[PDB]
């Protein structure tokens, strides 16, 4: 069901976690990481479909970069 | 260590379960910009959160407070 | 500086806090009733340009509803 | 009483205001729509919180918490 590898998906979340604590001991349950996962995906997918919006808005059946900027400005 | 390991199926795919079957060449570092910037704003959150708690384990109800922002 | 004039906005706010509230007494503060116009206001013009870079990403100069409808259902 | 009290020149200077200058005549009502479901979730919110308060004067703070949701 998920699309995204789980290794190259909590390599990102570690990544990322490191860089904003600078170290700090912090560990993650696997409901932890799975959660954050099935969150960053479906916000992905309903990104999509308001991005696909615009593409349909601009005339289109391709979506380009734009669509995506304007859904994510439009979102805040 | 690494956000090219988001893969072009990956993204592909994620595009076509939010019904979009056409994608620009541009969009898989589009996609990957965007997620790198929804898990800084939410593991930021979640982490905050779980530091507040006095606690070392991120478990998934810290994950949905951050989502919850 | 309101484009509103106060008084069109206030019958229109007690109208819609008397049809939520059923007739429970409640009063409205004027620092209160203005705080609520300023963020209406704040809140349409912003609405007016995100839905403006949609009616450009159509390729128009005029705003459509379906540009302000499309701004809303991708705002949430 | 009364949406309708939202006035075309209003309309078309918030509008401008937010960088509009030409709008279709179905902008007006769109406009009021907009608007009317708006306050609706603000007034909400705002007088469910001065009722969770057991106070009778809704107070610019109310309004302010009821905007930050």
């Amino acid at each position: 069901m998920l699309l995204i590898r789980k290794l190259p998906f909590s390599r990102l979340a570690r990544e990322i976690c490191v860089k904003f604590t600078r170290g700090v001991d912090f560990n993650w349950q696997a409901q932890a990481l799975l959660a954050l996962q099935e969150a960053a995906e479906a916000f992905l997918v309903h990104l999509f479909e308001d991005a696909y919006l615009l593409t349909l808005h601009a005339g289109r059946v391709t979506l380009f970069p734009k669509d995506v900027q304007l859904a994510r400005r439009i979102r805040g | 260590d690494n956000i090219q390991g988001i893969t072009k199926p990956a993204i592909r795919r994620l595009a076509r379960r939010g019904g979009v079957k056409r994608i620009s060449g541009l969009i898989y570092e589009e996609t990957r910009g965007v997620l790198k910037v929804f898990l800084e704003n939410v593991i930021r959150d979640a982490v905050t959160y779980t530091e507040h708690a006095k606690r070392k384990t991120v478990t998934a109800m810290d994950v949905v407070y951050a989502l919850k922002r």
